[PDB]
Formats: structure tokens, C-alpha cells, sequence
């Protein structure tokens, strides 16, 4: 681990799934597609001025995506913001920063 | 110097900055240390460019918004022969192409010194050298919510550090539990977080959060 580096990968927890459910409206808006249930599978975290979560999610038709979700600092009410994502990922693709 | 040290009082430290959503703490910690060393050697305080580091120090081992080390940044300033001022190379919070311009270099270093892994050695360096770059375990909820007093997190790690910050001093305050000593630490999360953007981290409590595990400063 280096300062600002990503943590090791861990299986998704209910708290990570909740973060995915909370930002789904932002994902649909940016991709202009609807996703139905996005299932969190694995995740990494990264300390920034706040926290970024890199989350591998499984979508429909067995497609995967990597979501980047920024949890704001307390001063900004810990607002969750979907700040990036990578589409067409494979189940076993590594979660790397982006 | 003792029993308290606060380099802010002597003009060695720039106002608190904000790394935003980019994992560039390491670059803010490095410019903070370089700003203090250049002040010592020139009597002038100039805010330096984190973006220059984020964009150009990959060859030295840094990973832009995905992390890096303050020593690598010091190595880059030595190898490149300079670092641009903040005004000339502004912060964008995303990794961009290297656009270093030697015309606007306002700092430089010859390398760096790694402090022994002891809080006693760290105290000696802060007192005698100036602000020091350090890595800490900042990955807990208690750190996000820090606002006052001396930070102590029982679950803090002394070996796995995920954030780079800057020790500007140390001091004490009377406390209910008699854990009174702290390191004065400048963070890069903006002035609203914490105590004006700073955090008093527990000092002399067995290298709390690893503050003394990866401490260093540039040689100017």
C-alpha cells in the first residue's frame, strides 16, 4: 500500500451493495441505459479527500462493470457520487484505479 | 526548541490545499515538505505544483491519482532539476500529460533523507529540520469525522499507511485521560475538514497510525 493507493480486493458486503443501489440513478443518467439489478461482487477502497470505492458489479446479460463511487467528506453530508465507471469488463478483470 | 513546535508561526507553511477526488496526497505532502525546505534556504514561501508531480513523476514510481510516495517525488525534483510553482502549473485533480516548464521552476532538491522509524527521531527532525513528510493510516471512519482534540484510533495500523500528510509541529494539551501529546499535522482535504484542515495526531503512543514509519524530508 502506498499513500493514495487502492486497497486489496474484498468480496462485496451488504454495505457495498447499498452504495451501488444508491448510485444506480446516477449510472442510468450517465449511460442513458437502465440496468435493472446491479449486483456488487468485489470492491477496493482508496483514501482521497474522502473515499473512493471501486466496485465490480454484475449486470444483465452477464455483463460486468467497474464503478467508481466517491463518498464525500462529512462537511458534504457523505454524499455518494458516481464519478466514473468502466463498461464491458470480464468477471475476473482486476479492479484498478481510473 | 521544545516543548512545542509550530512551523506555521515562522512562515514555513502555505495555506491548506485540497487534493479532491484524486489519490495525490503524496504530492501534497511532498510539496509541503519542499515548501518548508525552500523557505529555510531562501527566506521565501512559494506554493509549489502538486500537478507537476502528478503529471511528471511516474518515472520515479508514482502513480498519479492512484497513489505515490513522497520520496519518489523528491527523487523527481532532483532528477528533473526543478519543480514548477503552483501558479504556473495548476491543480486539476486528474492525471494529465507532463507539461513541466523549467522557466517556472522555483524549487529544487538534491535528494532526500529518511528518518529512523522512531517517534523520538521524528521529533528531532521536526524540531531541527522543519515540516516533515509522513505517511499515516487514515482509513478509518474516525479520521473522516475528526474535528477536535487529539486523534486516537485504537484500530490504527503502524505499518500499513494509506495517506501522506505533513507534520508541522508538535505540542501538548491537558486531557481527561492524560494522553496529552500530539503531532500537529497538515492534511490536504481543504480548510473545512478537521481543525482548519489540520489534525492533532496522538504522539508518543507507540507510533500511532504509523506516523513515524515512513517519514522523510527533501535535501535542498
Amino acid at each position: 500500500m502506498i499513500p493514495g493507493g487502492l486497497s486489496e480486493a474484498k468480496p462485496a458486503t451488504p454495505e457495498i451493495q447499498e452504495i451501488v443501489d444508491k448510485v444506480k440513478p446516477q449510472l442510468e443518467e450517465k449511460t442513458n441505459e437502465t440496468y435493472g439489478k446491479l449486483e456488487a461482487v468485489q470492491y477496493k477502497t482508496q483514501v482521497v479527500a474522502g473515499t473512493n470505492y471501486y466496485i465490480k458489479v454484475r449486470a444483465g446479460d452477464n455483463k460486468y462493470m467497474h464503478l467508481k463511487v466517491f463518498k464525500s467528506l462529512p462537511g458534504q453530508n457523505e454524499d455518494l457520487v458516481l464519478t466514473g465507471y468502466q463498461v464491458d469488463k470480464n468477471k475476473d478483470d482486476e479492479l484498478t484505479g481510473f | 526548541a521544545p516543548r512545542s513546535v509550530d512551523w506555521r508561526e515562522k512562515g514555513y507553511v502555505t495555506p491548506v490545499k485540497n487534493q479532491g477526488q484524486c489519490g495525490s496526497c503524496w504530492a501534497f505532502s511532498a510539496t509541503g515538505a519542499l515548501e518548508g525546505q525552500m523557505f529555510r534556504k531562501t527566506g521565501r514561501l512559494i506554493s509549489l505544483s502538486e500537478q507537476n508531480l502528478v503529471d511528471c513523476s511516474g518515472p520515479q514510481g508514482n502513480e498519479g491519482c492512484n497513489g505515490g510516495l513522497m520520496d519518489y517525488a523528491f527523487q523527481y525534483v532532483q532528477d528533473n532539476g526543478g519543480l514548477d510553482s503552483e501558479e504556473s502549473y495548476p491543480y486539476e485533480a486528474t492525471e494529465e500529460s507532463c507539461k513541466y516548464n523549467p522557466k517556472y521552476s522555483v524549487a529544487n532538491d538534491a535528494g532526500f533523507v529518511d528518518i529512523p522509524k522512531q517517534e523520538k527521531a521524528l521529533m528531532k527532525a521536526v524540531a531541527t529540520v522543519g515540516p516533515i513528510s509522513v505517511a499515516i493510516d487514515a482509513g478509518h471512519e474516525s479520521f473522516l469525522f475528526y474535528k477536535e482534540g487529539i486523534y486516537f484510533e485504537p484500530d490504527c495500523s503502524s505499518e500499513d499507511m494509506d495517506h501522506g500528510v505533513l507534520v508541522v509541529g508538535y505540542g501538548f494539551e491537558s486531557t481527561e485521560s492524560d494522553d496529552n501529546k500530539y503531532w500537529l499535522v497538515k492534511n490536504s482535504w481543504g480548510e473545512e475538514w478537521g481543525m482548519g484542515g489540520y489534525v492533532k495526531m496522538a504522539k508518543d503512543r507507540r507510533n500511532h497510525c504509523g506516523i513515524a514509519s515512513a517519514a522523510s524530508y527533501p535535501t535542498v
